[PDB]
């Protein structure tokens, strides 16, 4: 109660100052839950979907890349992503492909931050395939 | 001065405003398309921007 | 001084809006429409009723055009745009002022369409 | 930390990559909208 939920990809904007109850981010360093009087915190986000509740009966399945979670003294968040899609874009064909692929790549990196950026890359397509 | 001297300054006034009617309403075009990409552009702006006021 | 004040500020003043829809007609091809006050969306519609109004069906082709042949007299012609300058016609639509004589028949018009 | 940390990247490394991946399972519909972000445009002028 007494919400603001703001929701912005650089080209389109989902919500503007409407909060429904409930906000379900997937954060870096683990997730949580907005009980819309939470002890704000300055978050930064991981590969993984992001489930707004609606009041409106049903939920809203978003599903953003790498953003920034900003709730803050007053009951108001600022949730801006990159790369916000919904479910219907995205191909669940193709996701499974792009996984096994990266893993063979792993072991033929002789570098050591060539490799760190080849373990980077299994985890988003990791998160891709749960998901759906 | 002479016949031949105004006639041919006279033509060369004639394509520059010929050119800058159509450099007219070619970047009034390209204005119309970035005053709608500046909306959405501006509260993700604003928003980003929010956290250093409230502190 | 000669034809009087009642024919001069009459035609004086559609001279003067037939000006101003042709400087508003250029932000309108350009930059849009919406943009521009209430007030002057007034001023758009009624300079497309005046320059409307002006036509008149002529008797010398009434074999062609079908249409019947009007001649006005002066004093229809300075009561009728006495009154489009002032809102009085305004909420008519425009094709009910394409090729009509006075402004009597131009009421007799709106009715025939739909 | 993680392993991106402690091997010498940044989170724009980071962030490029796993934004990279989502326009590589799109569709064929929706893949104009990926390139058309798609931001490598300006180049690089360092004087040395």
């Amino acid at each position: 109660g007494q919400m603001s939920f703001t929701f912005a990809s650089p080209t389109q904007v989902f919500f503007n100052g409407a909060n429904v109850r409930q906000v379900d981010v997937p954060t870096q360093t683990g997730a949580f839950g907005i009980l819309a009087s939470h002890v704000p915190t300055l978050q930064v986000l991981r590969p993984g979907l992001v489930v707004v509740h609606a009041e409106d009966g049903t939920t809203s399945k978003y599903f953003v890349s790498s953003g920034s979670v900003t709730v803050n003294a007053d009951s108001s968040v600022q949730l801006l992503a990159e790369e916000a899609v919904t479910l219907d874009m995205l191909d669940p064909g193709v996701a499974k492909a792009n996984l096994e692929k990266a893993q063979s790549e792993l072991l033929g990196a002789a570098d050591e931050a060539s490799r760190a950026e080849i373990q980077i890359r299994i985890e988003a397509n990791e998160a891709l395939v749960k998901a759906l | 001065a002479t016949l031949k001297d105004i006639t041919r300054r006279l033509k060369s006034i004639k394509n520059i405003q010929k050119i800058t009617k159509s450099m007219k309403m070619v970047a009034a075009a390209k204005y119309a398309r970035a005053e709608r990409d500046l909306k959405p552009a501006r509260v993700y702006g604003i928003g980003s921007l929010a956290l250093y006021e409230k502190a | 001084n000669i034809v009087g004040s009642e024919h001069y500020d009459v035609a004086r003043g559609v001279q003067k809006i037939l000006q101003d829809y042709k400087s508003l007609q250029d932000i309108i091809a350009i930059l849009g429409m919406d943009e521009l006050s209430e007030e002057d969306k007034l001023t758009v519609s009624r300079a497309r009723k005046i320059q409307r109004f002006l036509s008149q069906p002529f008797q010398v082709a009434e074999v062609f055009t079908g249409h019947l042949g009007k001649l006005v007299p002066l004093k229809e012609t300075i009561k009728g745009f006495q009154q489009i300058l002032a809102g009085e016609y305004d909420h008519l639509p425009e094709q009910a002022f394409y090729m009509v004589g006075p402004i009597e028949e131009a009421v007799a018009k709106a009715d025939k369409l739909a | 930390v993680a392993y991106w940390r402690q091997a010498g990247l940044s989170y724009i490394r980071y962030s490029q990559i796993c934004a990279k991946a989502v326009r590589d399972a799109l569709k064929a519909e929706f893949k104009a909208n990926a390139e058309k972000t798609s931001g490598s445009n300006v180049k690089i002028v360092k004087v040395k």
